[PDB]
DNA sequence: GGCCTATCGCGGTATGCACTTTTAACAGTCACCCCCCAACTAACA
DNA sequence: TGTTAGTTGGGGGGTGACTGTTAAAAGTGCATACCTATGATAGGCC
């Protein structure tokens, strides 16, 4: 029930033609190498090819960017208006998943201290390991309830190491927020 | 200006028209009204150019009957906001009571019949004036139901008669023609339309009549500016009650464009803005 | 646990490597607009900012060609106020790669940044040799350049360093003016007695103060002379609600307007250009008030989308250079520079020598602050699209108005058609109307540069200091071609204007007051019922087949607003002293600034007012009370002087009845041609009669002199035309001579003529060509032709005449202008020559694609603004409000020519106030002026009326036709090619019309030439 | 030169043209990120 | 006081980037066209 995904595609290029029928061949003579180095090697082979050579799959690709015309042409023209709105929100909702995976890696790209570490997180991290459980799930509810059963006297090392990663975090927090102001994004900073 | 000058055109306008008094627009050389003469009809010849005049007079002076001269530009009749001085300007109302002609109530059938061709230059201007005098129940059409038969040039045409079905052309005067009249294209002439225009018996409404017409006609030209906008967006230029409830109302969707809406759907918007009970007030208007 | 730690120490030890890593990796519209930017970022000190946008532009190949000198030279000097001198020589290094070549600015800055950073003498040295080498000049730094007061201390700081022993040129010596006609107005031979003021020196101050917190404040708050009656829950509730909806729309507003300037600053962060700066020039608080300000002021009935963005724009600008002011101290040196001007006003005091106003204001210092550009038209345009929909967009109200959970716009924008062109219309809420209607607030706001001043204007030193102390206020109204007209004024040599500017200072000089009686009648009336006979409108309910009574409605809501401004105002100043600054337009003409109450208002308006100090009449002075008396009723216009005064004391009884009981007795006032202002005279007589000496009773109404047409005057002293002299009172008789009846018997014998041949117009306008209509008719055809202001007027005067057809009025109106041109060209043979002369040489001049420019005979410059065709337009997500930029292609013939003999008549009979003006002064009279008429104190009209003749004598005497001549063909008559149109350009100028034989000394014998 | 025609803050909207930025077009592998399990909580509203 | 989301750790699985060029789609600055509506003289065109 997606109208994207039946919507007739463009035509390759060209080049991107060259590139789509080279890249098997250096795959199989070079099965080890990284396909980066082989797209490299294969557009230097496109800039040396001549350009005799090229104006084939340029020929080619007009004759298809022809048919694509058509076929874009009766396509739309077939579209039911509730098809043009399902493409039309399959877009909007497409750009904005765009956008949220771009600005959230985006914010794990920039070198910042993790949030503090409560107390619990610090006993699942130290007993986790040990904890039975055939799984992650039942291994972590099996550190829920001994943690759960755990006097406050047993916790005292969990709970000293969380306030002193929060005050590593504050700091990291202070330094980090500044060299952002540097690069004039105080966006970032916490807000009040 | 535009005359008629081939004798068989005014022979198959003459069997046409003559399918009652007859009011012929700028006849010119006469060669229509001789055609209609011939072929029976009374004629009333509402001549702009005086130097017409003689010939057609002694034409009708050949038949020595009904036939009646007036030196009168149709056009330029009751001008609006006007002193009334101009010889070929003149009033309805006193041309008609030398022609004898009486009021008829809005609902009786036709009581005369008009023909002619708009200006070559002029067809808009007179079709708006004529749709300003139609939806104000004055000139003419304070005595009935008058029905209108011009030549029009093929673009004001195309223009007059399209719909969302051709939305390049959809106007506001195919808007207030649509819905004030029937059109029927009678003769093509090589391009020419005659186009009858007879006024609907049904135009007139509980909540649109001929005293709240001017709001209408505000809101027509209010949303053709913005074409390309949604409708929702012009009623909220428009009216304090809730825009998305009327367009529901009228059962559009918010999305709704206005190049979309038929006449009728812009009718039964206005009315059913008008038929809102409980506000103190409806319409936004107030402009000079 | 270590190892966990360890783990995020490592991993942010290899972030931090990452960061190291991501740290390694010919004028236009749009240059108006950068341009703009950067002068507006020095001003909020955000020069990262502007430095920013001018290094990417400058960085990008198709960018780097629209910067200019200008611009490098504007971030050169942020930065050399800041000091950056690492950064100013970047951008000097952008400078020298985009080639070009540096200027004495950027020399200043770099100076600058030296001095303030105390550089060594090395470095200096070296820069003042560089800068001998390239063959600039040291002097022309100070001069050429437009530095503050700090910038020039800098560059003073660096310069003392190498050349200790530098000195400024000797300033500041002024120069006199050496007219023909201002000689003796300026020349120390002759014994000056300038008036003083009736106001002490502390007094003065005071009110200087008052008017500085004012004008600081830039609102006036006025109570209204309305509400009497109020209902008491409607105006309770409605109270409340619009106090709480006002709260809401304050915080919406200010949420907004942070919201916009962040959204416009990381526009800035981008590669756009924005008005962020600009909405960073004023307090956001400022900003809130402004916009709650003119929301509470909006009309219900809507106003011009661009009309209202022009207007925050204004607002904006004048806010802003009100805050540069008070923040640069530029404040402080005008409170010392004020109050030791105050000196030559104030009773109390006494200068060294005397002096004009603007001669002392100079003679002081005169730093005269410093002077802001405003800002291009686009900017203007797009802050205040911008102002206009954030408002828009702010303002929320619920629409249940008298459970309120549905939200509408407070403010929407409607079309109006009328034109063929649409036009987009901002018109408010019908509930929020309603709202403001039952709330009845009693308070209406004002502002600061519409209403009186409330001490002593300051004296028009320059076209571009004057009227109200901060506000920066045009010497010249005309918008049209105010870019030509202004840089004309600073063209022409500063002595040159000296005469106008004197003029307007003491126009601005006089004390006003306002006349309790008066204005407590004027309120009984409005207060209660209405009074259309006696001009005072009428409330709503006076109110009247229903579109004529809607129309009806509509006029008499107008006049009523109108009324309930100006006196509101009047209510307002009843107790204090203020003086109205005067301005003028293309043609010189002189017309007050505040606009709403001044005494070029109507009859009530001029009866309101009068002077704030007095004069004994002494042996004179009732005589012209009375003989001012009978001129105010129009009851003996044709009878001469001794039988006005005969009749006065004729009807000196109905006279003491109408003062004592106005509204009670007999009320032979209401019957006066001008009833408010003749019933004001009516009282000063009064007093005066009753007073123990007549001769000693201080006087404060004002006598009015005026010269009936005195564009025909103007005429018949250039062409010495002796029938045009005796029509219009230039020759001396005993009775005074009405050009209006024997124009009206010859117009009578030409409606004679073409009645026999049956024309309509003239078969009904038999009987009805009288004096005033042909009064008004020739006012109209002198003082103008086309432009149907005056017509306007002489149609609204035929369909007072309630025995004619409306029908014809309008072409009515349009035959009696036409017969009074012939006529007046049949029996003024003369003046149809001059007339034609210089219609005919304004024609060929504007038909060579040059607009008529002449300098009046007091030495100013006049230039016709009309011109067509400018136009570009700007798109705010989405109205698209056009703009007239003021680049012109070309002339308007038909108005240049139509235009140029009257406008000069125009320059003529303003040169004639100006000097009966200044001359005045000397002897130490009151004088203000209203269109024609001179006004004075009783005990002075005869000295008035002697400076009057002697300086229209004077003024006519020099061969003012010849030096227009002369220096038309001067100014003209220059163009190498093409030769043949200057050929018969100066063929038509040098056919100088020969003068009559009228003896223009006999001028000065005619009683009534201006009474 | 002679004769005919237009005239006494032009309006906002939307269309073609010259330029420049953005993206959809082809693909194999490696790293990521999502989710779950529950709990806790610094931060934001 | 109530809502979000980022950690604590693992394991399985879906998914963007890196290597490259081509050109179709799409965002700027500017000139143009439309919609409609009402008796003398000067300019523009032939």
């Amino acid at each position: 029930s997606s109208v994207l995904a039946s919507s007739p595609k463009k035509p390759v290029s060209s080049y991107l033609r060259f590139s789509k029928e080279q890249l098997p061949i250096f795959k199989a003579q070079n099965p080890d190498a990284k396909t980066t180095e082989l797209i490299r090697r294969i557009a230097q082979r496109w800039r040396e090819l001549p350009d005799s050579k090229k104006k084939i799959y340029q020929d080619a690709y007009r004759a298809e960017w022809q048919v694509y015309k058509e076929e874009i042409s009766r396509f739309k023209e077939q579209l039911t208006p509730s098809q043009i709105m399902s493409l039309e929100k399959e877009i909007m909702d497409k750009h904005l998943k765009r956008k949220a995976m771009t600005k959230k890696k985006e914010l794990t790209l920039l070198g910042k201290p993790k949030r503090p570490r409560s107390a619990y997180n610090v006993y699942v991290a130290e007993r986790f390991q040990e904890a039975k459980g055939d799984s992650p799930q039942e291994k972590l509810k099996t550190v829920k309830e001994n943690w759960k059963n755990l006097s406050d006297s047993e916790k005292e090392l969990y709970i000293q190491h969380a306030k002193e990663d929060e005050t590593r975090y504050h700091n990291e927090m202070k330094s980090w927020e500044e060299q952002m102001i540097e690069v004039g994004r105080k966006d970032l900073l916490r807000r009040t | 200006k535009r005359y008629v000058t081939d004798r068989r055109l005014a022979e198959t306008l003459a069997q046409i028209y003559l399918g009652h008094l007859l009011l012929e627009c700028n006849p010119g050389p006469g060669i229509l009204t001789q055609a209609l003469l011939e072929a029976g009809a009374k004629v009333v010849a509402l001549e702009s150019d005086k130097t017409f005049i003689p010939h057609l007079e002694s034409l009708g002076k050949n038949l020595d009957g009904k036939l009646r001269v007036i030196h009168c530009d149709f056009f330029k009749l009751d001008p609006r906001s006007g002193g009334v001085i101009k010889p070929p300007a003149m009033s309805s109302r006193g041309l008609f009571k030398n022609l004898g002609i009486e009021a008829v109530p809005w609902t009786a059938d036709i009581p005369l019949k008009v023909v002619g061709m708009f200006p070559s230059r002029g067809e808009k201007r007179a079709l708006w004036k004529l749709a300003y005098d139609l939806y104000s129940c004055t000139s003419i059409y304070k005595f009935g139901r008058i029905e209108v038969n011009m030549f029009i040039g093929e673009k004001e045409f195309q223009k007059l008669m399209a719909d969302p079905g051709n939305p390049d052309l959809y106007h506001v005067l195919s808007v207030i023609w649509q819905l004030a009249c029937e059109i029927k294209v009678l003769h093509m002439e090589p391009k020419l339309y005659l186009i009858q225009m007879i006024p609907r018996q049904n135009l007139f409404t509980k909540n649109l009549t001929p005293m709240n017409y001017n709001i209408f006609f505000h809101l027509l030209k209010h949303c053709f500016g913005r074409r390309s906008a949604t409708v929702i967006d012009h009623l909220r230029s428009l009216t304090p009650l809730d825009a998305r409830d009327i367009l529901m109302q009228i059962g559009k969707q918010e999305d709704e464009k206005v190049v979309n809406m038929h006449p009728q759907d812009f009718k039964t918007l206005f009315e059913t803005i008008e038929r809102s009970k409980d506000c103190a007030y409806k319409w936004l208007y107030d402009e000079t | 646990w270590a190892k966990i730690l360890e783990k995020d120490k490592r991993t942010q030890q290899m972030r931090m490597q990452r960061l190291k890593a991501k740290l390694q990796m010919q004028l236009s519209g749009q240059q108006q607009r950068l341009l703009a930017f950067f002068k507006c970022c020095l001003l909020t000190d955000q020069l990262p900012l502007a430095h920013h946008l001018l290094v990417v532009h400058h960085g990008q190949r198709q960018k780097r060609k629209l910067l200019t000198l200008d611009m490098y030279n504007a971030v050169m000097l942020g930065w050399a106020r800041q000091g950056a001198f690492k950064e100013l020589v970047y951008v000097l290094f952008m400078v020298k790669d985009a080639g070009l070549t540096p200027d004495l600015l950027s020399y200043a800055a770099a100076l600058q940044c030296m001095g303030r950073q105390d550089q060594d003498a090395g470095t200096i040295e070296r820069c003042l040799e560089q800068m001998s080498q390239e063959g600039l000049k040291l002097q022309a730094l100070f001069t050429a350049v437009l530095l503050s007061e700090e910038d020039r201390a800098t560059v003073l700081k660096a310069v003392h360093k190498v050349k200790p022993t530098f000195s400024l040129p000797p300033q500041l010596p002024p120069p006199v003016n050496t007219s023909k006609l201002l000689r003796d107005v300026y020349a120390k031979d002759g014994r000056v007695s300038y008036p003083k003021l009736h106001l002490p020196l502390k007094t003065l101050q005071c009110l200087f103060e008052k008017q500085l917190h004012m004008e600081l404040a830039s609102r006036v708050c006025v109570v209204s002379v309305e509400k009497p009656t109020l209902p008491s829950k409607e105006v309770k509730h409605a109270r409340k609600t619009l106090k709480t909806l006002r709260d809401q729309w304050e915080k919406a507003l200010c949420r907004a307007l942070r919201e916009t300037k962040n959204r416009l600053e990381r526009e800035v962060y981008e590669g756009r250009f924005s008005l962020y700066p600009f909405l960073c020039l004023l307090d956001e608080r400022e900003v809130v008030r402004m916009l709650l300000q003119v929301l509470q002021a909006l009309p219900a009935q809507g106003e011009s989308f661009t009309t209202l963005a022009r207007e925050l724009s204004a607002r904006t600008f004048s806010r802003h250079v009100v805050q540069r002011q008070r923040v640069s101290g530029q404040v402080q040196a005008l409170q010392n520079h004020y109050r030791k001007y105050l000196c030559l006003l104030a009773s109390d005091a006494e200068v060294p020598e005397p002096c004009l106003p603007r001669q002392y204001w100079e003679a002081l210092g005169a730093p005269e602050a410093l002077r802001e550009q405003p800002w291009p038209l686009p900017v203007q345009m797009e802050l205040g699209k911008l102002l206009a929909e954030m408002l828009v967009q702010a303002t929320q109200m619920p629409c249940s108005l008298d459970r309120s959970s549905r939200l509408v716009p407070v403010l929407y924008h409607v079309y109006s058609f009328r034109n063929v062109q649409q036009i987009g219309i901002l018109k408010p809420h019908p509930a929020y109307v309603q709202l403001l209607e039952k709330a009845a607030e009693p308070t209406l706001t004002f502002e600061a540069v519409d209403v009186p001043m409330l001490c002593p204007p300051l004296p028009w030193t320059s076209p571009h200091s004057g009227a109200f102390l901060l506000s920066p206020t045009k010497l010249m109204r005309t918008v049209e071609g105010a870019t030509q007209h202004q840089e004309l004024l600073e063209t022409c040599p500063p002595t040159a204007l000296h005469g106008a500017l004197d003029a307007l200072t003491q126009l601005g000089n006089c004390a006003w007051r306002v006349n309790g009686r008066v204005l407590d009648l004027v309120l009984q009336l409005f207060q209660a019922k209405g009074c259309p006979q006696l001009g005072v409108p009428a409330p709503p309910s006076e109110a009247p087949e229903l579109a004529h009574c809607q129309k009806v409605a509509r006029e008499m809501h107008s006049l009523r607003a109108e009324a309930l401004y100006r006196l509101s105002l009047a209510q307002h100043l009843r107790d204090r002293v203020f003086w109205l600054p005067h301005n003028m337009d293309f043609r010189g003409r002189t017309y007050p600034c505040p606009p709403h109450f001044n005494h070029l208002g109507s009859d009530v308006a001029r009866a309101l007012l009068e002077f704030a100090q007095g004069r004994p009449l002494g042996p004179h002075g009732l005589d012209w009370l009375k003989i001012h008396l009978v001129n105010l009723t129009g009851l003996k216009k044709r009878e001469p002087l001794r039988k006005r005064l005969a009749f006065a004391e004729e009807v000196m009884d109905d006279i003491l009845d109408s003062a004592d009981q106005p509204l009670t007795g007999r009320k032979w006032w209401m019957g006066a041609e001008e009833p408010w202002q003749t019933l004001a005279c009516c009282m000063e007589v009064a007093n005066a009669v009753r007073a123990s000496d007549p001769a000693a009773y201080v006087s404060h109404l004002p006598v009015h002199q005026d010269g009936s047409c005195n564009g025909l005057q103007h005429y018949a002293a250039l062409g010495r035309d002796s029938v045009g002299a005796a029509s219009v009172n230039l020759e001396p008789s005993d009775v005074p001579q009405d050009v209006y009846s024997g124009v009206a018997a010859q117009v009578e014998v030409f409606r004679r003529q073409d009645a026999q041949r049956g024309m309509r117009v003239a078969q009904v306008l038999e009987g009805f060509i009288t004096r005033k209509v042909v009064k008004q008719t020739v006012m109209t055809v002198v003082y103008g032709v086309t432009r149907y202001g005056g017509r306007l007027q002489i149609e609204k005067r035929l369909r007072e005449l309630s025995d004619f057809p409306q029908e014809f009025v309008w072409e009515a109106s349009h035959y009696l202008v036409r017969q009074v041109f012939k006529s007046l060209q049949e029996m003024f043979s003369g003046t149809r020559a001059i007339q034609h002369w210089l219609t005919e040489s304004a024609r060929l001049i504007s038909h060579m694609g040059s607009v008529v420019e002449w300098v009046t005979p007091l030495g100013v410059p006049v230039i016709q603004p009309y011109r067509l065709d400018s136009k570009v337009k700007q798109i705010g997500g989405s109205i698209t409000y056009t703009h007239n930029g003021d680049i012109s292609r070309k002339p308007n013939t038909r108005k240049q020519k139509n235009g140029f003999p009257p406008n000069f008549i125009h320059s003529l009979d303003s040169s004639h106030m100006m000097l009966t003006a200044l001359h005045c002064y000397r002897k130490g009279l009151t004088f203000v002026s209203v269109h024609d008429c001179y006004w004075t104190h009783a005990a002075d009209v005869s000295v008035m009326n002697q400076v009057c003749r002697e300086q229209f004598v004077r003024l006519h005497s020099e061969p003012i036709l010849q030096d227009l001549s002369r220096f038309l063909v001067k100014r003209f008559c220059s163009e190498p090619q093409k030769i043949l149109e200057a050929s018969q350009l100066k063929e038509t100028l040098q056919a100088v019309p020969k003068p009559g034989a009228f003896d223009l000394e006999q001028v000065k014998r005619s009683t009534y030439f201006f009474s």
